[PDB]
């Protein structure tokens, strides 16, 4: 079986902090990483490779420096990597990004399974995987909690707010991944074989993707403005008495007086 | 090229009727309240779109909650949400009636649905929005958190139609039902049936007979890795029972086997906005805080005075949750009696 994992390099937005005193955005420890939900998607592909012998290709639409993410993928055992890089793809919304990715995937031949993260932690739209699936006319299951393959079918656990569910579909299909075990470790050997690999770089012209469907030109939406939201500082009343019975008395009498706990 | 480009003749704001046990989920009513204001701003109608096996008396409730129009597409295949069935039915109605904008609650399934529709129609979609406005001409201004809530973006879909967004639940207020409102039910017959390519082989209710779900609980009593053992969750059940609340946990709690995934709070689980969230042995990772930071009051019980969760907690105790909980629960119970 052939698997394509769509991976995205992102700033580590989990490291961003708005200071509630200044309302300023602090970026201490923010570096570019592999999108964590993409690390789950990749680890899932790798588990299927271990189990069944699958061929795993990772593809990203990013600037040149996004190459490092592809290297990290190869370093943990992905078979092949492709970098889709051209300023013509820049400025893309999720429609334009999915159009580029869907057309890239088709060009090389649609695999048996396409895995995406549930969302990217920068945009946080959770739109690209289902949009890819629609562009390619394939069935989807979003927000996988577990993924298995049984013959020619993919078996996916997914919840909603009321129900815990399991679905099956025939390959070729698209799954977006909410969770898997943490992506496996890349050894020194792994990283060296990755460093030596050829990673082709594809322009829009090389892939014959029309310019008007990609980048800004292919984007129905446009970000008009962005801002750091205000964060109201909370001035907590925190009791740290030795005797937990004392701390609890204080806490409860305050919750009572402040109308938090009622009769 | 030109797919999805505006005709200029599009009109009305549509709200997707997500339903369970036949009945709209509350985010539907939230969106009808907000979108009622937007539709009035641009002098267009507000429509609810109901794809179901059995409309029951639901169109009446949708009208009472602000809808001028209710589009109904009924078929047995629609009993449960499915990407393939609902995307088809929703897109046939967009094609037929040509709305200006569409609004989908950013629930698990809404987040599945929205991007399928947007790509099928070839239009713009803004995700999990928290602030909405409209120009007199019907152009919707979508504002949303990005980057884990660290950046807000204000976005426009200027030329493609309908202008689409998913909208964060528990953000906007519903209107009180108004028995005196009037509206029009339009029954839409499917032109082309489809086969669902996705088969459900297991569908289990996460909440038991008459028990409380975290999703809608006025109080949430939540445990992390600092609860130490699964059996110690009984402490949280005791506190929930004293309050009339529900029990939740961190992803670490799920991983340690303390709780099942449907009680997980955070960006990969549920977002809850209870009157109180008791955070017990939970550090307050950003991924957890994503799911509970809009709780009215947060009470933190944690051994580590530098736990990030204290940062956002109006009240708390530095100490051992295993000693503090049963004293807290007793004291609350005493107050509530006789
Ligand atoms: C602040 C901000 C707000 C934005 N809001 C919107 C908006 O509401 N609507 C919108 O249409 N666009 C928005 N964008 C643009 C958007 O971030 C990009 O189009 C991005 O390429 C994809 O969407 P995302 O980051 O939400 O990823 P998601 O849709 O969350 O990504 C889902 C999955 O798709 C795959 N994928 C995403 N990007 C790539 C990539 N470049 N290469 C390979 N695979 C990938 C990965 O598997 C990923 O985990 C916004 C950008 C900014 C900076
Ligand atoms: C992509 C991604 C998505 C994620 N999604 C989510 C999600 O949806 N929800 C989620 O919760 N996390 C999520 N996480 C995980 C998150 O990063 C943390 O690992 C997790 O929230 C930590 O859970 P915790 O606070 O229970 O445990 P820890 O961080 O290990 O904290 C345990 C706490 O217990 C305290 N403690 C110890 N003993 C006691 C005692 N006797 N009494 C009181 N306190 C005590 C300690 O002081 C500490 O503060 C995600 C992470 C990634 C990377
Ligand atoms: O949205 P945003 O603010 O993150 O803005 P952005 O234009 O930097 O990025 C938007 C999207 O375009 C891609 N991208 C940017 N430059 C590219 C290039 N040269 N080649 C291919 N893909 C490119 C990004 O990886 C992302 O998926
Ligand atoms: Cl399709």
């Amino acid at each position: 079986m052939n698997i394509v994992v769509c991976v995205k390099q992102v700033p580590d937005t989990a490291e961003m902090k708005i200071d509630p005193v200044t309302n300023n955005l602090v970026r201490d420890g923010v570096t570019n990483i592999m999108n964590p939900y993409d690390q789950y998607a990749l680890e899932t592909a790798l588990q299927l490779k271990d189990e069944l012998g699958a061929h795993v290709t990772v593809i990203t639409m990013g600037p040149p420096h996004a190459e490092s993410v592809l290297r990290d993928c190869l370093a943990v055992g992905a078979d092949e990597a492709k970098l889709v890089s051209d300023r013509a793809f820049g400025g893309a919304d999720t429609l334009a990004t999915s159009a580029a990715m869907a057309n890239t995937i088709k060009h090389f031949g649609v695999p048996d399974l396409i895995l995406c993260g549930r969302q990217a932690i920068d945009g946080d739209t959770a739109q690209v995987g289902p949009e890819i699936a629609e562009h390619l006319g394939l069935p989807q299951v979003t927000a996988a909690l577990k993924v298995q393959v049984k013959d020619d079918t993919v078996v996916v656990d997914r919840d909603n707010e009321q129900m815990s569910m399991t679905f099956t579909m025939k390959m070729p299909c698209v799954v977006t991944v909410m969770r898997s075990k943490d992506l496996r470790f890349a050894s020194i050997r792994g990283k060296m074989k990755a460093r030596k690999a050829e990673i082709p770089v594809y322009t829009a012209a090389a892939l014959e993707i029309p310019l008007d469907i990609i980048g800004k030109a292919g984007s129905p939406t446009q970000v008009m403005k962005s801002f750091t939201p205000k964060v109201t500082q909370v001035h907590g009343e925190i009791f740290d008495d030795e005797d937990p019975a004392v701390a609890v008395d204080k806490l409860v009498n305050k919750l009572i007086e402040d109308k938090i706990i009622t009769k | 090229n030109t797919k999805g480009l505006k005709t200029g003749n599009e009109k009305d704001l549509w709200v997707y009727v997500e339903h369970y046990k036949g009945e709209p989920v509350h985010v539907v009513y939230e969106l009808l309240g907000e979108c009622r204001k937007l539709a009035d701003k641009c002098n267009q109608k507000l429509a609810a779109v109901l794809i179901t096996d059995d409309a029951k008396d639901v169109p009446s409730k949708l009208i009472a909650r602000g809808a001028d129009l209710v589009y109904v597409c009924q078929d047995p295949a629609f009993k449960y949400y499915s990407t393939d069935e609902y995307t088809n039915a929703f897109c046939e109605m967009i094609d037929e009636y040509q709305p200006s904008s569409v609004f989908i609650g950013a629930t698990n399934d809404g987040r599945d649905l929205g991007p399928r529709i947007a790509a099928r129609v070839n239009t713009g979609l803004c995700a999990d929005c928290t602030i909405l406005d409209a120009e007199e001409d019907g152009l919707i201004e979508w504002t949303r958190p990005a980057a884990g809530g660290n950046i807000m973006a204000t976005i426009l879909c200027k030329e493609h139609r309908p202008q689409m967004g998913t909208v964060r639940p528990k953000t906007f207020k519903a209107m009180e039902p108004d028995a005196s409102r009037t509206g029009e039910v339009i029954n839409y017959t499917l032109k082309n049936h489809v086969d669902d390519r996705v088969t459900c082989i297991r569908r289990e209710e996460v909440v038991s007979e008459g028990e409380m779900a975290i999703d809608d609980a006025p109080f949430v009593c939540s445990g992390g890795r600092g609860m130490k053992a699964k059996e110690n969750f009984s402490l949280l059940y005791d506190l929930a029972h004293a309050l009339g609340g529900a029990v939740g946990g961190s992803r670490a709690a799920v991983d340690e086997g303390f709780i099942e995934h449907p009680r997980q709070v955070g960006q990969s689980g549920k977002t809850v906005t209870p009157k109180i969230y008791f955070a017990c042995g939970i550090s307050g990772s950003v991924q957890h805080k994503a799911g509970m930071s809009k709780s009215d009051t947060i009470v933190c019980i944690n051994k580590d005075p530098d736990a990030p969760m204290f940062e956002i907690s109006k009240y708390g105790i530095v100490g051992d949750a295993l000693k503090i909980l049963p004293l807290l629960t007793a004291k609350i119970k005493a107050f509530k009696e006789s």
